[PDB]
DNA sequence: CAACAGCTGGCCCTCGCAGACAGCG
DNA sequence: CGCTGTCTGCGAGGGCCAGCTGTTG
């Protein structure tokens, strides 16, 4: 989430990060319903008051909520002991935020997007573009290695295609905040723009970057005034399932066949229908891909036909259960790296032997009756050395 | 009033 | 013919899409295949041209489909229905159109009715047609002539070779219109059959009828609904409306005896008129109106005993008006087809629930009965309270470790005692019978194997009916389990899968099966499909269980026998795990009995 | 959501005294308060909306329905709006020596009226939680007692709340009515110093103000008093026409010219 | 050379029929 | 000493699965 992800920074970038106003309220704007009163209390005090005083405004019922929120803004480090004033700037930038100092767009951002999903598979009609295709390769979701062939998708890859637009977007800023630092580009330029978005040279590439997945949209020859899409500042379903492992999609896409087609076999193409088999081939080939059933009852599930919505649950239980029973019907057999210790003749330091193991976390599975156990070999040296040691 | 045995009633898959 | 690049037979380059696409519910693919939507408001229309041009291939409540077949189309317009009115209420229907080549293909089909007919009449057969160019046709094809017997032109044709005629007059093009003008057939005696008003037949049974007497004269063909519709009745309610001497052929004696009881049921037709063809006793059939058999008895190919061969004698030297042949999909097998031929009927009327079979012997009905006139949609009985909701499972017993040990190793066909004989499996059923007995719920279990029928049946201490029972002792049985509340569960064979007529039977529960037999899995399913009296419709008011062993063979049959009844929108539940049984006191609890257990399966071979 | 709605009491008479006293406290002040406090509300979430609205002798008028200074674009549209209808309000008035009271219930009136008109509008997904923060600065007015009477238990009835926030005089009829509907009381002493308490005591939504520790309620002293005297009465005597509390027995009441019988 | 039909053998069970043996008069 | 019912073999058949040839790319 954005709340997680800003947790997971440097106090000193975060102090850049809280620039112009903009910024403030985005991130006041996250503080889940406590925080954002105590923001507005010491706000115009200059003078930082008792870490107590804080944890008895919050009545007995409901505590844990003081906590959690209280545990949130010091991962913000929105405030300080100082023995608990907020930050100078924070406090003087929000205040200046408190009084201080269409159609067209949402369907170019869905097409657009698409294009990219149908680079990801394999369909020759897609958009072309070196920094794109580099972009997603370093991203964790996709492989090349020949620049000349085109690149497959990986395991992760496959994963990321069901994930539901919000998420599936999402996602992708996230890996492309972290990978802008390591290009060089400085993350608080483009943070603070996504934040500034829901209401330089680093930007301008920034800002392509954004034109090219169809968050934003300059209509007017890359001027400098942006129209942002509806999934910038942050739909019925087609499909029917069958008791007996069919799924009718109405679908005029073929993005959305070639998703379908991923875990289940095309029998015939309709305009507004295509006839998809659940077959137990095609969802262990899914499954072996690198999907989850979860994503995959899930990626029927969210694009569920109306008609099925009626119905609990939507997914008949049959088809929900047989997917996962087929999910887990390859992973019977547990494969686990280990080494085996046998031939005990010290029973009674075999035990001792067994504490020694569990106390460094290294027993996977024991053996009482037997006295054997197993061990991971990356801690295989450290018990042969405490062997060794007699 | 004979109400289904656990098992027909709801999902006894570990998933 | 194209295919896209995920293995899908584009059709986008074959035909358009009509603008009016939402209203019309129907899909028509060149392949023949049409995808009807359930959810449409104009499916009740579009179910009942469909069914009877297209045999339905899957059912579920949502999206159902149907695939086109000459037989399927041969069968429309005996029913009354003609090209032009086919086509024109498919495109009507079609959202997307009918491709070229399908609309062809309708009318290629359509126009060979009525071209020859066959009538039967003074015990002589004889092939009718109004148009002589057809009949001269017919005489050039070598076959056609081999048969013969050794304006509207008639050539008389010898009745042992009637099949191989009618077989070739399909593949001619021209089928024989075996149509019965009962009310225009005096020759014969009327029987005194009636309908009493208390008898009201269903709107599906009415349906039936009316197709078969969509004109005055009635038709011959297979009529097939779900198992505890009430085809008795149906069959019953044919013989009213023929009013001439009636055969009808079961497949058991268990199957004759519920025959008799429906006729008195369902008809005035006094006791004296009806009559049993069995091993067991005969009720005279030298003297009757109404004769009931099995096709075992007619069918038997053997020299017959002098009791039986009196009748057979008389059997063979009558005309009937009607004959009923119940479990119509045993008819192609080798020897049951000969019946057919044996005796002398006019009009054959089908009944059946599974029109499926393992061979491609099933479509041989169409010329040995007649087109399968109608074919109602389980799902539609079972919302509408006819028969009994059923919840459908498959209980995965997971195979014993020492018995898996073994069935691994083994491949001389040893294995099906093996993870029949389950000791794993045995307690699941053990469980589930006290469980549902509880309940008060009458549970009826099938074993195809007799030796885990036997197994099972002293173990529990409950009856048990196969081959050696008598008929008096298995029928005993049956008026037990049916009315006396001890007998709260009973054990049955291959013999009653077919034909066992249990209303108050709420459970079942199958520990084994002969391979897979989608016909033994839904006839099986039957036996509780019957309407109960308290009955809900949609409470769940009867179930069935299909134990199986995990990791074992008997899972590819499991999912292959489940095909018909998936298609007809039943889902099977997957159960890996039934809670409350490690608290319960259940058999096979030690490794002892199992490995005991083990060795007597070895024994037996 | 939540739809706030800062019936201010702007009384010309009662905030001139004070420019007459030349006090620390002003109005102008309030306003910005009130004008702060606004902000911060709708600065919580977007989807929440507020409304502002004045109180004078003669009428109330509600005072609301790039980012030059850096604020929120949103913001600055807001502060122009209020900070020129309230000057003109102030600045245009009649004078009328026989009516001088600050009127609270008229301006109410309107308060109530456009949650509902508001609630009408919003689209059945979303669920709204209204409130009014009135904020007196004056003394109440004897002839509205019913007239106020009335509205509350309208408020009551949809479920708005008055979070009374009376300065320089205890309402006494006011903090009857934060009562009755739920809504909080505070009675602040130190003027300069009011913003504070708006942000602490009444900023929070009704949805969390039960998760937090606030003043206790006062004390409500619901005093009947007969209709001959005004004098406080415990045991009183009323008709089943008038409904009227009355001082002793009487032969008849007279706001009923009812034909009482003796008994 | 590799790959897919294809009718029959085999197995399981079931049925009708005939023969012998036991209960009854 | 005869007649009828029970039980046990002979012979055949249904339904399905699996197999060694026959045929086609
Ligand atoms: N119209 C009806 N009214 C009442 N009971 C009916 C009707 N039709 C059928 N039944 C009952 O349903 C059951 C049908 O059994 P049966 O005729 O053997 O079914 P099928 O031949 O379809 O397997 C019986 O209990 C019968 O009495
Ligand atoms: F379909 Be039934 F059981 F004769
Ligand atoms: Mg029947
Ligand atoms: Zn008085
Ligand atoms: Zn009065």
């Amino acid at each position: 989430n954005l709340q997680e992800f800003l947790g997971g920074l440097s106090p000193g970038v975060l102090d850049r990060l809280y620039g112009h106003p903009a910024t403030c309220l985005a991130v006041f704007r996250e503080l889940p319903s406590l925080a954002k009163n105590w923001v507005m209390r010491m706000l115009f005090l200059e003078q930082p008051l008792p870490q107590a005083a804080v944890a008895l405004w919050v009545k007995k019922e409901f505590s844990k909520a003081q906590e959690e929120s209280t545990g949130l803004l010091s991962g913000l480090r929105i405030w300080h002991t100082q023995l608990l004033i907020l930050n100078p700037i924070f406090r003087q930038n929000l205040r200046i935020a408190l009084l201080g100092g269409v159609p067209s767009l949402d369907k170019y951002a869905e097409e657009r997007w698409e294009v990219v999903l149908h680079f990801m598979v394999g369909s020759p009609s897609a958009a072309v573009s070196q920094d794109l295709a580099q972009l997603l390769s370093q991203a964790g979701l996709m492989k090349s290695t020949e620049p000349g062939e085109p690149p497959c998708i990986t395991s992760a890859g496959f994963q990321f295609l069901l994930l539901d637009t919000p998420a599936q977007l999402w996602y992708f800023m996230l890996q492309y905040l972290q990978t802008a630092q390591s290009r060089g580009m400085d993350l608080v330029e483009i943070l603070s723009f996504l934040f500034q978005l829901s209401f330089s040279d680093s930007l301008l590439n920034f800002l392509q970057h954004l034109r090219e997945f169809g968050l934003v949209f300059q209509r007017k020859r890359k001027s400098r005034r942006y129209y942002p899409t509806r999934l910038a500042i942050n739909q019925p379903g087609f499909i029917v399932v069958e008791t007996n492992y069919r799924l009718y999609a109405y679908t005029e896409s073929e993005l959305q066949i070639a998703l379908i087609a991923l875990f289940s076999e095309m029998l015939y193409r309709f305009p507004n229908m295509v006839v998809a088999q659940v077959t137990r081939e095609s969802v262990q080939q899914a499954i072996a891909s690198g999907i989850t059933a979860q994503q995959i009852i899930h990626f029927l599930r969210t694009r569920a036909h109306p008609v099925m919505l009626k119905q609990t649950p939507v997914l008949p239980p049959t088809i929900t259960d047989q997917i996962r029973l087929w999910e887990l019907e390859r992973d019977r057999l547990r494969f686990t790296e280990g080494v085996l210790y046998n031939q005990f003749l010290s029973q009674v330091d075999f035990e001792l032997l067994l504490a020694h193991a569990r106390e460094l976390g290294v027993l996977v599975f024991e053996n009482s009756a037997k006295r054997l156990m197993v061990v991971t070999p990356a801690g295989h040296s450290d018990v042969k050395r405490f062997w060794k040691r007699q | 009033a004979k109400e289904r045995p656990i098992w027909l009633r709801e999902s006894t898959v570990q998933g | 013919t194209k295919v896209d690049e995920y293995g899908a037979k584009d059709y986008r380059l074959q035909m358009p899409l009509k603008d009016d696409h939402t209203s019309r519910p129907l899909w028509v693919a060149p392949d023949g295949h049409i995808f009807l939507e359930a959810f449409s408001p104009v499916y009740k229309y579009a179910q009942d041209f469909l069914v009877a041009i297209a045999e339905p291939v899957c059912r579920p409540t949502h999206v159902h489909e149907y695939k086109l077949t000459a037989y399927s189309l041969y069968a429309a317009v005996s029913v009354g229905l003609q090209t032009s009115d086919i086509t024109e209420y498919l495109r009507k229907l079609s959202k997307t159109g009918v491709p070229d080549g399908i609309m062809q293909f309708i009318k290629l089909c359509t126009v060979s009715y009525g071209k020859v007919k066959l009538v039967l009449k003074h015990n002589r057969y004889f092939v009718e047609s109004c148009h002589p160019d057809v009949i001269q046709h017919l005489l050039q094809d070598p076959v056609i002539r081999e048969c013969r017997l050794r304006q509207t032109v008639s050539f008389e044709v010898k009745q042992e070779m009637i099949e191989e005629l009618q077989k070739r007059c399909i593949h001619l093009e021209y089928p024989l219109l075996a149509e019965y003008d009962f009310r225009n057939d005096s020759v014969n005696p009327d029987i005194n059959i009636d309908l009493k008003p208390t008898a009201v037949l269903r709107p599906y049974q009415e349906k039936s009828l009316r197709k078969m007497f969509g004109n005055g004269r009635a038709r011959s063909g297979v009529i097939v609904l779900p198992c505890g519709a009430g085809k008795s009745l149906v069959g019953v309610t044919a013989a009213c409306t023929v009013r001439k001497r009636c055969l009808v052929l079961g497949n058991s004696a268990v199957s004759v005896e519920q025959w008799k009881a429906q006729f008195k049921m369902w008809s005035t037709i006094d006791d004296s008129q009806i009559c049993r063809f069995t091993s067991d006793a005969k009720d005279k059939p030298i003297g009757c109106s109404v004769a009931i058999s099995t096709y075992s008895m007619l069918g038997h190919t053997t020299k017959r005993s002098w009791e039986a061969e009196r009748v057979m004698e008389w059997l063979k030297t009558q005309e009937w008006g009607l004959m009923i042949l119940d479990e119509v999909h045993t008819i192609p097998a080798k020897m049951f087809r000969r019946v057919l031929t044996i005796v002398q009927a006019h009009c054959k009327l089908g009944l059946t629930a599974t029109l499926v079979r393992e061979d491609d012997k099933i479509v041989d009905l169409n010329f040995l009965i007649g087109p399968k006139l109608y074919e109602a949609n389980w799902m539609e009985l079972q919302n509408n309270g006819y028969i009994a909701k059923v919840q459908c499972a498959e209980v995965w017993c997971p195979m014993s470790p020492e018995f898996y040990r073994e069935y691994v190793a083994i491949k001389t066909k040893k294995r099906i005692l093996l993870y029949t004989m389950n000791p794993n499996k045995f307690r699941a059923c053990q469980f589930l019978i006290k469980f549902h007995e509880r309940r008060n719920d009458k549970i009826i279990v099938f074993a195809d194997n007799v030796f885990a029928l036997k197994e099972y049946a002293i173990r529990l201490n409950k009856p048990y009916i196969y081959g050696p029972t008598s008929q008096g002792e298995r029928m005993q049985i049956l008026q037990n389990f049916k009315h006396n509340p001890k007998i709260n569960t009973i054990f049955i064979s291959k013999v009653g899968d077919t034909s066992f007529d249990l209303p108050e039977a709420n459970v079942l529960i199958q520990i084994s099966s002969h391979g897979g037999s989608r016909r033994q899995e839904a006839q099986r399913l039957g036996r509780v499909l019957r309407a109960k009296k308290g009955m809900v419709a949609e409470e769940y008011n009867a179930f069935f269980y299909s134990l199986v062993s995990q990791d074992t063979q008997e899972m590819a049959y499991s999912t292959k026998r489940q095909r018909f009844l998936v298609d007809q929108g039943y889902s099977f539940k997957v159960i890996t795990k039934l809670a409350g049984m490690e608290e319960e006191d259940l058999a096979f609890s030690t490794k002892e009995e199992q490995q005991q257990l083990l060795q007597k399966v070895l024994a037996a071979t | 959501l939540n739809l706030l709605v800062i019936v201010v009491d702007a009384n010309p008479i009662w905030w001139g005294k004070q420019a007459l006293k030349e006090s620390q406290f002003t109005l102008s002040k309030c306003i910005d308060a009130v004008m702060v406090l606004g902000n911060s509300h709708l600065f919580m979430n977007r989807s929440n909306k507020l409304a502002v609205i004045a109180s004078h002798i003669q009428e109330s008028r509600f005072l609301y329905p790039g980012s030059k200074d850096g604020k929120y674009e949103l913001l600055t549209s807001a502060n122009e709006v209020i900070v020129e209808e309230i000057k003109d309000l102030m600045t245009k008035s009649d004078i009328k020596g026989q009516h001088t009271e600050t009127l609270l219930a008229g301006s109410l009136a309107k308060a109530l009226c456009y949650i509902h008109r508001m609630n009408k509008e919003v689209k059945d997904n979303q669920e709204m939680k209204s409130r009014i923060l009135v904020i007196k600065a004056a003394e109440d007015s004897a002839l509205q007692y019913m007239n106020f009477m009335n509205v509350i238990f309208a408020a009551q009835k949809q479920n708005i709340l008055i979070d009374a926030c009376v300065l320089d005089s205890d309402s006494g009829l006011l903090q009857q009515a934060c009562d009755i509907t739920g809504g909080l009381y505070l009675k602040v002493p130190q003027m300069p110093s009011l913003l504070q308490y708006l942000l602490w005591v009444f900023l929070p939504d009704q949805d969390q103000r039960s998760q937090l520790i606030l003043p206790p309620p006062v004390h409500v002293d619901y005093r009947a008093a007969c209709f001959c005297h005004r004098n406080l009465i415990e045991i009183g005597y009323v008709c089943s026409v008038c409904l009227s509390i009355f001082c002793n027995f009487s032969p008849i009441c007279t706001t009923c010219e009812t034909a009482f019988k003796i008994s």
